[PDB]
């Protein structure tokens, strides 16, 4: 299929009308950051000759 | 198509593999950047019919029913100055659908200031929105109120003047 | 930069070569409609709010801050005046209170 960016929303848009929150969600969210790799080390001598 | 060149390049072991891994991840990553870049909203908003903002006009920047593909007039000038075993991947956003997600954008941030970014969209007439950016710089909602036409008429003269540049710089 | 909201704060958590940010964020939710207006015309001058914004449930005009409704009474104390009312575009008639009229009338 064709994908579907989102879903479609229209807002109310007037030039006097405004939106006002009531209420509040306390919202926790994760974000994983790598930060390090395996710290290797090759003996060249050795990997190519033995 | 060579036979012999493929068994004799096969004693040289996995390279060939190691190119075409690094050559897709390279492909998949350009369509990450493209993803992180314009896939920032999940509603896809869209402006009233009424462009009725205040005396700011956002015509250049808005997309125009008229074209086919759906894109600005700044937009569409921007697209027009741009001008053996290979192949060409195509994106996995097409043109029209990054100009929609900007679209998006441009509908969220023009009818709900920075609402939209942070939860869901709130409308906010599009005075008041500039008066909250002004008093985010330290300047205070009267100045913005009394000088409403002045900073219109400046804005539209900012953005035609934009136009103009892009069309006039190689 | 710190999580999809409001950012509040954050906490860190160690992992197998990496960090994992716990983004605790303030989402708004359950918006409703307001009237609004730019400035409030009183005595021939125009008021504006200090920090938060007018609104109206269909009768009477109120003063709240901009992310949360809490509706407070259009005073002196939280309207600041600039200029007269021929100016602001939008502006519409609702009497500000004074806290000092009931202190001078006992
Ligand atoms: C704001 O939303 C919270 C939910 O996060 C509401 O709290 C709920 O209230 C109902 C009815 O009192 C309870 O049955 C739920 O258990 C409550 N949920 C939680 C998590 O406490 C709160 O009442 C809402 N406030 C307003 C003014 O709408
Ligand atoms: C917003 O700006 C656009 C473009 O500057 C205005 O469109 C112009 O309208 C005049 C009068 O109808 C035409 O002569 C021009 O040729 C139009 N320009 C273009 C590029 O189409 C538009 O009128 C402005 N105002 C509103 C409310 O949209
Ligand atoms: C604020 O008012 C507007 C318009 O009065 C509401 O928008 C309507 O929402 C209904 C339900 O989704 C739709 O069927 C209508 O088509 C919408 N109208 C327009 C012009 O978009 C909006 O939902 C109201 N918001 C709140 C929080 O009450
Ligand atoms: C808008 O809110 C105000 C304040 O809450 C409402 O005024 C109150 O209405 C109740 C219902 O009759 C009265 O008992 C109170 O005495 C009123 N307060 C004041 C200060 O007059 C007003 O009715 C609301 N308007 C709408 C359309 O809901
Ligand atoms: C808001 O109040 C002002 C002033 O009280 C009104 O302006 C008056 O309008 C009448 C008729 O339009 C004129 O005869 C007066 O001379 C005006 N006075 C001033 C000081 O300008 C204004 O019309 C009111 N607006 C609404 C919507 O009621
Ligand atoms: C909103 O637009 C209407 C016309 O559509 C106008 O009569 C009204 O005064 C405008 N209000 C503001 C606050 O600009």
């Amino acid at each position: 299929y064709t994908m579907s960016l989102g879903a479609e929303n229209s807002v109310a848009y007037s030039n006097n009308s405004i939106a006002i929150p009531t209420n509040f969600t306390i919202s926790v969210t994760t974000e994983i950051l790598p930060v390090s790799m395996t710290k290797t080390s090759v003996d060249c001598t050795m990997y190519i000759c033995g | 198509d060579s036979t012999e060149c493929s068994n004799l390049l096969l004693q040289y072991g996995s390279f060939c593999t190691q190119l075409n891994r690094a050559l897709t991840g390279i492909a998949v990553e350009q369509d990450k950047n493209t993803q992180e870049v314009f896939a920032q909203v999940k509603q896809i908003y869209k402006t009233p019919p009424i462009k009725d903002f205040g005396g700011f006009n956002f015509s250049q920047i808005l997309p125009d029913p008229s074209k086919p593909s759906k894109r600005s007039p700044i937009e569409d000038l921007l697209f027009n100055k741009v001008t053996n075993g290979l192949t060409v991947l195509p994106p996995l956003l097409t043109d029209e659908m990054i100009a929609q997600y900007t679209s998006a954008l441009l509908a969220g941030t023009i009818t709900s200031g920075w609402t939209f970014g942070a939860g869901p969209a709130l409308q906010i007439p599009f005075p008041m929105q500039m008066a909250y950016r002004f008093n985010g710089i330290g300047v205070t909602q009267n100045v913005l109120y009394e000088n409403q036409k002045l900073i219109a008429n400046q804005f539209n003269s900012a953005i035609g003047k934009i136009q103009d540049s892009l069309s006039s710089t190689p | 930069f710190c999580g999809k909201g409001y950012h509040l704060m954050s906490f860190p958590q160690s992992a197998p070569h990496g960090v994992v940010f716990l983004h605790v964020t303030y989402v708004p939710a359950q918006e409703k409609n307001f009237t609004t207006a730019p400035a409030i015309c009183h005595d021939g001058k125009a008021h504006f709010p200090r920090e938060g914004v007018f609104v109206s449930n269909g009768t009477h005009w109120f003063v709240t801050q901009r992310n949360f409704y809490e509706p407070q009474i259009i005073t002196t104390d939280n309207t600041f005046v600039s200029g007269n009312c021929d100016v602001v575009i939008g502006i519409v008639n609702n009497t500000v209170y004074d806290p000092l009229q009931p202190e001078l009338d006992s």
